[PDB]
């Protein structure tokens, strides 16, 4: 089971229910589309990869990556969803 | 929080199982935060310490919270190992930390000025 | 050994995970299960290559190690006749301050 995340320039990030629930912003927008006016493609991938990250983390941990350009606003998603 | 003064020694290895420069803190007898000397990522050292007492480790750059056997550590009777591992932090404060690391202490809302001023400190986690 | 991956085309993009002994012919029941298509109407390929059926995700690089839960690797995604392989890029992010 499976949901669609739609980014802000039209890119569909279909990933796991239970990665996306992690987010409670999401999953009060799924009660299952989901779509993102502000989120640009470039940073709605990377919290799809954070998801995964998270989920299976929670050994060693390895360093979740940020480049420098798509730091702020990565900050803004993360903030407005609160994941 | 303090260390229990119990005088049994204990032995301990600071594993650094993270890419963080470690920072180990003792709180000693009154419960003051006393720093240790850093670990590189990823080497180890054995150190003397006794039973009861009471360890935290964070990032010795930017004061980031470290786990150790996933957050407070106690030497108890024995060597002891002590693993420091990245937590899986929020999204939020991670992209704070990249972003406080890129910029000297900008276009977000104000509630983020503050989150980016609300470093991460020592002294702050201990009354929590 | 779970590998992570992104599967893509168009401006569709699945996360999804398998293990490394699975198989594409595997893989594509799972893009079956999403996107409704069933694995003769998908071609699956890394980079340009067209991938078999048949072989492994690790044969085809597909490993633990580099298909990671933070980084995962791409497999590409085209339907049918069959079209051309294609993934619209992602937005490009603003200058650095």
């Amino acid at each position: 089971m499976y949901v669609k995340l739609i980014s802000s320039d039209g890119h569909e990030f279909i990933v796991k229910r239970e990665h996306a629930l992690t987010s409670g912003t999401i999953k009060a927008m799924l009660s299952n589309e989901v779509n993102f006016r502000e989120i640009p493609s470039h940073v709605l991938s990377k919290v799809c990869m954070y998801f995964t990250y998270k989920v299976r983390y929670t050994t060693e941990i390895p360093e979740f990556p940020i480049a420098p350009e798509i730091a702020l606003e990565l900050l803004m998603a993360a903030n407005f969803l609160d994941c | 929080l303090r260390s229990v003064n119990s005088r049994e020694p204990s032995q301990v290895i600071f594993c650094n199982r993270s890419p963080r420069v470690v920072l180990p803190v003792w709180l000693n007898f009154d419960g003051e935060p006393q720093p240790y000397p850093t670990l590189p990522p990823g080497t180890g050292r054995r150190i003397h310490s006794y039973r009861g007492h009471l360890w935290l480790f964070r990032d010795a750059g930017t004061h980031d919270g470290l786990l150790v056997n996933q957050e407070l550590f106690v030497p108890s009777l024995n060597p002891i190992f002590a693993n420091i591992t990245l937590p899986v932090y929020t999204l939020k404060e991670r992209c704070l930390q990249v972003v406080r690391s890129l910029v000297k202490p900008l276009d977000i809302v104000r509630s983020l000025y503050e989150d980016l001023e609300d470093h991460p400190n020592v002294q702050k986690d201990l009354e929590r | 050994m779970d590998v992570f991956l992104m599967i893509r085309r168009h401006k569709t993009t699945i996360f999804t995970d398998a293990k490394e002994s699975s198989t594409v012919f595997e893989l594509k029941r799972i893009v079956e299960g999403i996107l409704k298509r069933p694995p003769d109407e998908q071609r699956l390929y890394k980079d340009d290559q067209l991938l078999d059926d048949g072989k492994t995700l690790g044969e085809c690089g597909f490993t633990s190690q580099t298909a990671r839960p933070q980084a995962p690797a791409t497999v590409g995604l085209a339907f049918r006749t069959f079209e051309a392989l294609c993934i619209e890029p992602f937005s490009s992010p603003p200058e650095l301050p």
